[PDB]
Parts: C-alpha cells; sequence; structure tokens
C-alpha cells in the first residue's frame, strides 16, 4: 500500500509531491520516486531511505529535494524549478533488495 | 429372569462330605457351563471346577483335582458337587456361576450370572 | 550487512555443486527408468516426471548461481528473469504435486491392490499444467529493476500496488498450495498405509504364534507341553480373529478355536497321543478359510520389501524436511507484511536466513538420484 | 496357569474422583478379561466383558481398555454406590480361569 499526491502547475512553479507509506514499506524499504515521461520508460528521480545516502538524478539535482517524516509515515518530493520536460507521471517506488527483491510501486500522478 | 441358587452348605468336620447343589432357572444346563468359584473368608475369588454338560467335559483346580467330584443333572436343571476329604483351607463361600459356549458371544461374557453363594466350614 | 558477504560467497559454489550433481544423477535416473525399467508401472511414470522436473529446474539453476555470485546483478535480461523464477516456482509446485500423487498411488497399491499407465500419463500432464498455472506470479510480476540511477539490475518482484492484493497471497499460496494442502493428502495417505500394515502384521504375527506352538505339540509328549503350547495357540487364535484386514474371516477362526478347545480337552485328561491328533486338524482349517486371508497379509507386507516404497518414502520425507525451514520463514514474512510483527530482529532473521533456506529447500533436487542407488538394490546394477 | 496380578491393592478415593485399576497377566490372554464388583455380603456382578465391552444394565461410568497384556478398568465419576472390591478375571479357557486379588475402592 503506497499512496501518492500532487498535481499540475504553470512552468517555473513548485509543488510538493507527497507519498505516504505503511510502517513496513517505509522503515526497511528504500523509498524513492521514478518519473515515466510520455513515450518513455520510468527513470530515477529521488530516494531518501533504505540505510543509504539520499540520491538524486543528475538532471534534477539542481532543483529537487526529497524529504521524509518519521511521524506520519510519509515521503515528500520538493520540486523547485518545474520546467523543460519535467511534465510526466511520477511513481513512488519503495524497493528492498534482498534474496527475494521487491519493488512496491504506486498510483501515478500526472504533473505538468 | 435367569437366576442361580445354591444349597447344601453346612458345618462338617474335616474329611466329611457335602452335596453342594447349584440349581438353575431361566436357562438350561445343556447350553451353559456351570462353574464353581469360591473365596475363603476375606480372601479373593478362586476357581474350583466346571461342567460342560453338552460336551461331557469336566476339570478341576490343581488344589482340588482328585479331591472333589463334580456332576450335573440336566433333567432338573441343577448342578452338583461332592466334597471328599475336607481340610481347613477348604472353608469358603462357594459361588456357582454360568458361562456360555465358545461359538458366538455368550462365551465372551464370562461369568455373567453368579449364584447366591453357600458357606462351607471345616 | 557486509559481514554476510563472507558466508554468501560460498552460496554460488554450493549452487554449482548441486547443479552438477543433479544434472548427472537425474539424467542417469531418467535413462535407467526408461531403459532398465521400461515404465512398466504407474510408479515409474511419476518418478520419471520428477526427474524431468529436476532437469528443467537444474537447467535454469546456474543463472541464480552467478546472480548470487555477482551479488544481485542479474544481467540476463527481462526475458530470462521472467522464466528462471518461473522455473523455480514451477519446480516446487510440480515436485510437491508429483510427491502427493506418488503417495496416493502407494496407498492405492498397498491398501487397494486391484491401463492405469495411461491414466498416470494424463495425471502427469495435468500436474505439469497445474504447476505451470501456479507459476503465473513469476511469469507476470517478476521483472528486471534498475537499482537507483546506477546500471545494477535485479530480478525483482514488482508488487505493483493499487492494482494488486497479491503480496499477501503469494507468500500464502506457496505456504498452502505448495506445502500445506499437499502435506494433509500425503499424511492421510500414509497414515492409512500404516493402519493397513498394522492389521496385516497382526494377522501374520498371531498366526506365527499358532505355527510355532503347533510344532511344539508334535515334538513333545510330556502331557504338559501340549497344555502350554495349546494355551498360547488359543490366545493367538483369538487375537488374530480381531485383526480384520467379513463372515468368512470370522467363521474361519470360530472353527479354528473350536479345534484348539477340542485339543485342550484331552490334554487335561492325559491322552497325549489323541492331543496332537486334534491339533493336526488345524492345518485342514487353515487351508480352507484362513489361507485365503493369510496370503494377502504376507502380500501386503511384501510391498515394504519393494525398493519403490523405500525410494518414495525417502523422497517424500526429505522434501518436506528440507522445505520446513523455508516454508516456516515464508510464513514469518507473510505475518511481517501485514504488520503483525514489528521487530528488527524478526525482520533481520527472516531476511538473512532466507538465502540459506532456499538453498536448503532445493538441496533435495540433487539428492533424489542418491536415494535411488542407496536404497534401490536393483538400481545399483542398472 | 496364567497368573493375574492387580496393581492397586486398596485404592483410596472420594466421591466424584476418576479411579483406575490396572491388571497384568502372566501370559497373553488376548482380550479375554472380565471385571467384577463384589459388594460385601453379596455375589460379584459382571461389569466389563472382553476387557472393553460394558455389560447390559451397567452405568457407563465403567470403561475398560486393553494395551497388550495391560488391562485397565476406569470409572469416570466415583458415585457413592461404587464403593466395593473390584476383581479382575481372565477367561482364556474354561479350566484356565484365574481372578485378580481385589481392589477395594475406599
Ligand atoms: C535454488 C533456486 C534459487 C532461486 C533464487 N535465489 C535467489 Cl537469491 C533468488 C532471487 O530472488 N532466486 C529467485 C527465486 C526465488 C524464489 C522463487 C520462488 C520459490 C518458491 C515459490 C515461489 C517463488 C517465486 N518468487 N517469485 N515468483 N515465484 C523463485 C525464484
Amino acid at each position: 500500500l503506497v499512496e501518492s499526491g500532487g498535481g499540475l502547475v504553470q512552468p517555473g512553479g513548485s509543488l510538493r509531491l507527497s507519498c505516504a507509506a505503511s510502517g513496513y514499506i517505509y522503515s526497511r524499504y528504500r523509498m524513492g520516486w521514478y518519473r515515466q515521461a510520455p513515450g518513455k520508460g520510468r527513470e530515477f528521480v529521488a530516494a531518501i531511505s533504505g540505510g543509504s545516502s539520499t540520491n538524486y538524478a543528475d538532471s534534477v539535482k539542481g532543483r529537487f529535494t526529497i524529504s521524509r517524516d518519521n511521524s506520519k509515515n510519509t515521503v515528500y518530493l520538493q520540486m523547485n524549478s518545474l520546467r523543460a520536460e519535467d511534465t510526466a507521471v511520477y511513481y513512488c517506488a519503495a524497493y528492498k533488495i534482498d534474496s527475494n527483491p521487491r519493488v512496491y510501486w504506486g498510483q501515478g500522478t500526472q504533473v505538468t | 429372569e435367569v437366576q442361580l441358587v445354591e444349597s447344601g452348605g453346612g458345618l462338617v468336620q474335616p474329611g466329611g462330605s457335602l452335596r453342594l447343589s447349584c440349581a438353575a432357572s431361566g436357562f438350561n444346563v445343556v447350553d451353559f457351563s456351570l462353574h464353581w468359584v469360591r473365596q475363603a473368608p476375606g480372601k479373593g475369588l478362586e476357581w474350583v471346577a466346571y461342567i460342560s454338560s453338552s460336551s461331557g467335559s469336566t476339570s478341576y483346580a490343581d488344589s482340588v483335582k482328585g479331591r472333589f467330584t463334580i456332576s450335573a443333572d440336566t433333567s432338573k436343571n441343577t448342578a452338583y458337587l461332592q466334597m471328599n476329604s475336607l481340610r481347613a483351607e477348604d472353608t469358603a463361600v462357594y459361588y456357582c456361576a454360568r458361562w456360555g459356549y465358545w461359538p458366538g458371544e455368550p462365551w465372551w461374557k464370562a461369568f455373567d450370572y453368579w449364584g447366591q453363594g453357600t458357606l462351607v466350614t471345616v | 550487512a557486509g559481514r554476510h558477504n563472507y558466508i554468501f560467497v560460498m552460496i554460488p559454489t554450493l549452487y554449482s555443486i548441486i547443479f552438477v550433481v543433479g544434472i548427472f544423477g537425474n539424467s542417469l535416473v531418467v535413462i535407467v527408468i526408461y531403459f532398465y525399467m521400461k515404465l512398466k508401472t504407474v510408479a515409474s511414470v511419476f518418478l520419471l516426471n520428477l526427474a524431468l522436473a529436476d532437469l528443467c529446474f537444474l537447467l535454469t539453476l546456474p543463472l541464480w548461481a552467478v546472480y548470487t555470485a555477482m551479488e544481485y546483478r542479474w544481467p540476463f535480461g527481462n526475458y530470462l528473469c521472467k522464466i528462471a523464477s518461473a522455473s523455480v516456482s514451477f519446480n516446487l509446485y510440480a515436485s510437491v504435486f508429483l510427491l502427493t500423487c506418488l503417495s496416493i498411488d502407494r496407498y492405492l497399491a498397498i491398501v487397494h491392490p486391484m491401463r492405469t499407465m495411461l491414466v498416470a500419463k494424463v495425471t502427469c500432464i495435468i500436474i505439469w499444467l497445474l504447476a505451470g498455472l501456479a507459476s503465473l506470479p513469476a511469469i507476470i510480476h517478476r521483472n528486471v529493476f534498475f537499482i537507483e540511477n546506477t546500471n545494477i539490475t535485479v530480478c525483482a518482484f514488482h508488487y505493483e500496488s493499487q492494482n494488486s492484493t497479491l503480496p499477501i497471497g503469494l507468500g500464502l499460496t506457496k505456504n498452502i498450495l505448495g506445502f500445506l494442502f499437499p502435506f494433509l493428502i500425503i499424511l492421510t495417505s500414509y497414515t492409512l498405509i500404516w493402519k493397513a500394515l498394522k492389521k496385516a502384521y497382526d494377522l501374520e504375527d498371531n498366526w506365527e504364534t499358532l505355527n510355532d506352538n503347533l510344532k511344539v505339540i508334535e515334538k513333545a509328549d510330556n502331557a504338559a507341553q501340549v497344555k502350554d503350547a495349546l494355551t498360547k495357540m488359543r490366545a493367538a487364535a483369538l487375537d488374530a480373529q480381531k485383526a480384520t484386514p467379513m463372515k468368512d474371516f470370522r467363521h474361519g477362526f470360530d472353527i479354528l478355536v473350536g479345534q484348539i478347545d477340542d485339543a485342550l480337552k484331552l490334554a487335561n485328561e492325559g491322552k497325549v497321543k489323541e492331543a496332537q491328533a486334534a491339533a493336526e486338524q488345524l492345518k485342514t482349517t487353515r487351508n480352507a478359510y484362513i489361507q485365503k486371508y493369510l496370503e494377502r497379509a504376507r502380500s501386503t507386507l511384501d510391498k515394504l520389501n519393494d525398493d519403490i516404497f523405500k525410494i518414495i518414502m525417502a523422497i517424500v520425507l526429505f522434501f518436506f524436511f528440507s522445505w520446513i525451514p523455508h516454508q516456516i520463514f515464508t510464513f514469518l514474512d507473510v505475518l511481517i507484511q501485514l504488520g503483525i510483527i514489528r521487530d528488527c530482529r524478526i525482520a533481520d532473521i527472516v531476511d538473512t536466513a532466507m538465502p540459506i533456506t532456499i538453498c536448503i529447500a532445493y538441496f533435495n533436487n540433487c539428492l533424489n538420484p542418491l536415494f535411488y542407488g542407496f536404497l534401490g538394490k536393483k538400481f545399483k546394477r542398472y | 496357569d496364567i497368573q493375574m496380578t492387580q496393581s492397586p491393592s486398596s485404592l483410596s478415593a472420594s466421591v466424584g474422583d476418576r479411579v483406575t485399576i490396572t491388571c497384568r497377566a502372566s501370559q497373553s490372554v488376548s482380550s479375554a478379561v472380565a471385571w467384577y464388583q463384589q459388594k460385601p455380603g453379596k455375589a460379584p456382578k459382571l461389569l466389563i466383558y472382553s476387557a472393553s465391552s460394558l455389560y447390559s444394565g451397567v452405568p457407563s461410568r465403567f470403561s475398560g481398555s486393553r494395551s497388550g497384556t495391560d488391562f485397565t478398568l476406569t470409572i469416570s465419576s466415583l458415585q457413592p454406590e461404587d464403593f466395593a472390591t473390584y476383581y479382575c478375571q481372565q477367561y482364556l479357557y474354561y479350566s484356565l480361569v484365574t481372578f485378580g486379588q481385589g481392589t477395594k475402592v475406599e
């Protein structure tokens, strides 16, 4: 069970894509965001957990900031300069790599 | 109902004789074996002897073999037992019991109906 | 963490030794069953299909060997990530279904000894189709996943949420369809086997007591050895009458005890010569009513002498003994997925012992051929 | 000469207790064991024939089981009327009848 959030905005604007997760899918699972551009596959956008340092895509490091919250069990993505081809649908994945690897996807939210 | 009644009990000096008779009713001796189980005053039950009227068989306890003579009479539906050369140990309460024949269930029921019991003293 | 690398570097070599041992032994098993046994019985068809499923699984095993050796860096692509995991799950399901059918066949053969080779082949095809159907989650959801922004690829299980309830189902459909429902059928089919063996053994054991004591009467003329031998025969005749494998069996022993009672009659008086004359008649009664029920008791107990029963029992017992670590740990994962347990130690032990359990669970895949030559005295010559 | 031995020489129990009496035979007597109950001054009454079968007209408190040569008589609830000497018996053959020694439930 992985939630989602966010919406559309004019170019140059900012908005906080949110994604809450269950206690299982948050504590031990590396929670991250993947963008699936139209006519293209999903690509890494962010990640905040999983016992590893936070990671941003080289194309988004300038104006992206993924955040978390230990209380409400949520993860937020803070875009700053939404321009160029950032118009896409963002999936909130929580992958845990083990001998039975799992990738918990989520409902996508169209952003423009 | 089927009942068994004893008789012939009494007091006699050792070496005497008694005619302990086990009368039967309801059933017939021709289809049942009339045994004899005795127990000394305050002691456990001990087997003595039996009669197989249909098969003409007879047997005795080891302490009783060669001492007492047993017999049955199907005409009067009663059993008999003769006491010869009584001893102090022989004193007991004599119960006559009945027991079915092997083919069928009545064998498996063991001594199902016991006699009233007769007292013999030496 | 990184400490687990030292132990896990020896996982791929265990996979390789399992692969070579299985790919040799199960191939030998296939050729032996097809040539020296010619599939002349139903028990041969199921074992041959078990060997074929072992071949199918071990063919795709070395992919996971390098996958664990490369530390989860699956390079073979999506079209193999979706078929290797499918092969593994199909191997589990097909093996357990074949084992259940083998146990059911053993029960039917040694409890109800009454063209079935074609029925065996049809059931085998149905088993393969059912196992392939139960491997559908690995067909669909298994997918190559690019770890982070790097080029690392893993054959991850894609629990696409908001369209799937499966995460609960997959961990439980394995623990139920692959270990629980098969266990009940196999345990029932083998408890019933024990009951049929116990009744057959009781008749054979008690009739032996009649035989040995019968020999004692003839050889001894002490007038008391006849009593001692006859007493133990009557007690054995009564006991055997209760060892039901209907009226003929009961009526057969009612006369038998009657002859013992007749023989016991003259043993009391002292007619030793007439005692064994009545005991001699026991053979006449045996050949009429008891010998018919006496061959079935030995015939049923002779099925334990078959090497097939020895092999199947070893195969079934090891399969559920080697699957008890992983199936138990799989259920622990199911509980932890629903929030039942929120312990770091519980999560750690589940996520670190599971690599060993998978190796243990499929360790039986290279031990099935070793159960042929060890217990199959006929199979040794081949 | 099958010797029959009774373990509880004199069982002591109170009303409502669940009592057992154990019988061991010298040889094997199959399931040919009967249990009696001799109230004092009266002839014994059969309770269980064939070591496992209740007699007609007997309350279902008395239950008997056979485990090889071990024969046990069990009373589910010790009613106040079940206070008497219980006697074992083996009846493999007519001339081979040997009783137990007596367990008087007090
Ligand atoms: C000896 C076989 C080793 C298989 C294996 N070792 C490792 Cl490590 C992995 C990576 O997850 N894998 C892949 C894998 C793991 C478990 C399964 C599996 C086993 C039983 C029941 C279901 C599955 C399954 N997992 N996903 N779909 N089906 C299938 C493939």
